[PDB]
């Protein structure tokens, strides 16, 4: 009358073939945050994103039929590579690669390769920060994890620098700058400019928080 | 020429900034997971 074991199989902590209904969920809120920029991503990783989401959404690629031209980018795509220079070939080379995987397969391997990235659940804000040997500010990635804060490429999303959450003695903001003293780590603080100071400093104590009272039980 | 305005902007742009967190305000005294070195 039918049998279960004939399908894609893959379970880890993060999510499972098994439950149907869990992963659309899971899915949705992955593909919306790297759709959105919520969750930023490099360039190639939006592409092998995108080439899954082709694959839920039209089935296996069929070479006359998904060629340039095919797609609305904006939906498959965050906005930063919209207009870069060969992303919907990118996409559907990646698109080929899933060949006939069912819908569940590549929604698993999406929110796998989401959870995969050291950018996954985190806070990100724009801000700027001196550059290197210039009187000069430029834009940066500041991201706030549950145990940490990075500095990120906002072009690449290469992770620069990461300091755990154990090494902030402290942190200050004024309505136009963000500053945080990692006191005996290192001999200077890290100062950026942005408006959203006061955002980033409750971030930073929610979480410390949390961290705290797991100490307790 | 436009290269000369915005530098001299940047400056600017640098110098008030290097100015103003200084009006910062520590939002705690220190933090409560904070380790030093050598008990992290």
């Amino acid at each position: 009358g039918i049998d279960p074991f004939t399908k894609f199989f893959y379970s880890d902590q993060n999510v499972d073939s098994r439950d149907p209904v869990q992963l659309n969920l899971l899915y949705v809120q992955a593909r919306d945050d790297i759709l959105n920029g919520s969750h930023p991503v490099s360039f190639e990783k939006a592409c092998e994103f995108g080439g899954f989401q082709a694959q839920i959404q039209f089935g296996p690629h069929v070479e006359h039929k998904h060629k340039p031209g095919f797609l609305d980018l904006k939906e498959f795509l965050p906005k930063e590579y919209i207009k870069q220079r060969g992303a919907e070939k990118r996409i559907f080379q990646e698109h080929k690669n899933c060949g006939e995987m069912s819908e569940i397969e590549a929604k698993v391997k999406y929110v796998k390769l989401a959870r995969s990235l050291r950018t996954y659940g985190v806070s990100f804000f724009l801000v700027k920060e001196k550059m290197k040997g210039k009187n000069k500010l430029v834009p940066r990635l500041l991201g706030i994890t549950k145990d940490s804060v990075m500095r990120v490429d906002e072009k690449t999303k290469e992770v620069l620098q990461e300091w755990p959450l154990t090494t902030v003695k402290r942190w200050a903001a004024s309505p136009k700058s963000f500053t945080l003293d990692f006191g005996e780590y290192q001999e200077s603080y890290y100062s950026v400019q942005t408006t959203e100071g006061e955002q980033i400093s409750q971030l930073i104590a929610g979480y410390i928080d949390i961290i705290l009272k797991k100490k307790q039980s | 020429g436009p290269k000369l305005l915005m530098i001299i902007h940047d400056r600017r742009e640098f110098a008030k900034f290097e100015k103003e967190k200084m009006n910062a305000k520590w939002d705690t005294q220190e933090n409560p997971i904070y380790k030093s070195p050598i008990n992290n």
